């Protein structure tokens, strides 16, 4: 067992530095399981949990955005929004599941929210489903 | 000669209360900004365009940063003093450039003296946060981003001491030397240079507050006893 650090940082501060073990993430074009003696990999991510394993202790994250990148030993994400297993305000998410899941299905005809709003579906959930995921 | 310049006493007396407490909030607010600011760098760091190429040149955009709820002496007279001066010199035509106001007291200014203003970010905050301009900022780039803009650019309040701070314009959208999130930090760069600044203006007119009052404080008691 060795080790390699996936450090994800949102613009203001980091997120998680501690080593990682195994590394799972969600990807465009796939699914890219972070480890250690990868090549040069760089691709925009989803609104994926990246699960960054520190101790076999497992929990999902929330994140929307941001750029990979990839080494033969180190990983930073440049993610958007992104918390915790703990900082998931379960509540705050309460609020978009009765602010944009209540409301998406008013205008349409244009493209429009079914991606401003449903794609914030996604974060609006994320804070649900991984807001279970807090140990 | 034995009452109201006892008022005028007291009085002064309250305002070399205030100044000074809030001398003390300036540099106990905006030196924290200096932490929600080198934080950035991290993230600010990690590094034919869009379009975000050098392209000419019709409708341009002014992002002007000022205090609301500001008490910091001239910065914040003296930055809205350099957007109309700057324009004075680029407005021969009736584009009418538009601006961003953020902050209050940069608001009104340009409410007063049509200018105009495409949009009044509310309320500043402290911090300042995460949730607050992604959207003058986002929408700022929205207008450069097809296509009412050829040119973005702050009015940011740079930030040198505490004791100074001079006002500069920045250019943000046609860059320089799909990932435009750099625009939208670079105004996060300037919004919490700009913040600094303010309180970092603020408490140094609190200090030249206070001792102001002190002097003329000290002016005003020969009144209280010499006829």
């Amino acid at each position: 067992m060795a080790t390699v650090q996936v450090d994800i940082v949102t613009p203001e501060r980091k997120v998680f530095q501690g080593e990682a073990d195994i590394v799972i993430a969600r990807g465009v074009e796939g699914e890219l399981g972070v480890m250690a003696g990868h090549i040069p990999l760089v691709t925009p991510l989803k609104t994926a949990p990246v699960r960054i394993k520190q101790g076999d202790k497992e929990t999902l994250i929330a994140v929307s955005g941001g750029f990979l990148e990839v080494r033969p030993d180190k990983v930073n994400i440049l993610a958007d929004t992104a918390e915790l297993p703990e900082e998931i305000d379960v509540e705050r998410a309460k609020k978009a599941k009765a602010r944009h899941e209540t409301i998406l299905k008013r205008l349409d005809k244009t493209d429009k929210d079914y991606l401003r709003h449903k794609r914030a579906l996604e974060r609006a959930e994320v804070r649900l489903q991984v807001a279970n995921s807090k140990s | 000669g034995m009452r109201e310049i006892k008022r005028r006493i007291r009085s002064v007396k309250n305002t070399r209360q205030i100044t000074k407490a809030m001398k003390m909030v300036a540099a106990a607010k905006l030196r924290r900004a200096q932490e929600t600011a080198e934080n950035a760098r991290p993230y600010a760091d990690k590094i034919s365009h869009p379009m975000l190429e050098a392209r000419p040149v019709k409708k341009t955009g002014y992002m002007v940063i000022t205090s609301d709820r500001g008490l910091a002496g001239p910065y914040n007279a003296n930055i809205l003093r350099l957007v109309s001066k700057t324009i004075e010199e680029r407005h021969q035509s009736k584009d009418e450039y538009v601006i961003f106001a953020v902050g209050r007291k940069g608001r009104d200014f340009f409410k007063k003296r049509g200018y105009p203003v495409v949009e009044e970010v509310t309320g500043i905050s402290d911090t300042p946060s995460l949730t607050e301009i992604q959207d003058i900022a986002q929408s700022a780039i929205g207008m450069f981003a097809d296509e009412t803009f050829d040119k973005l650019t702050i009015f940011y309040n740079e930030f040198v001491s505490p004791i100074v701070q001079r006002p500069v314009e920045k250019q943000l959208l046609p860059l320089t030397s799909l990932l435009p999130k750099y625009a939208e930090t670079l105004i996060y760069s300037a919004l919490l240079d700009a913040k600094a600044s303010e309180f970092g203006a603020r408490m140094t007119a609190m200090g030249n507050a206070t001792d102001n009052a002190t002097e003329m404080l000290e002016t005003l008691t020969l009144q209280f006893n010499r006829a």
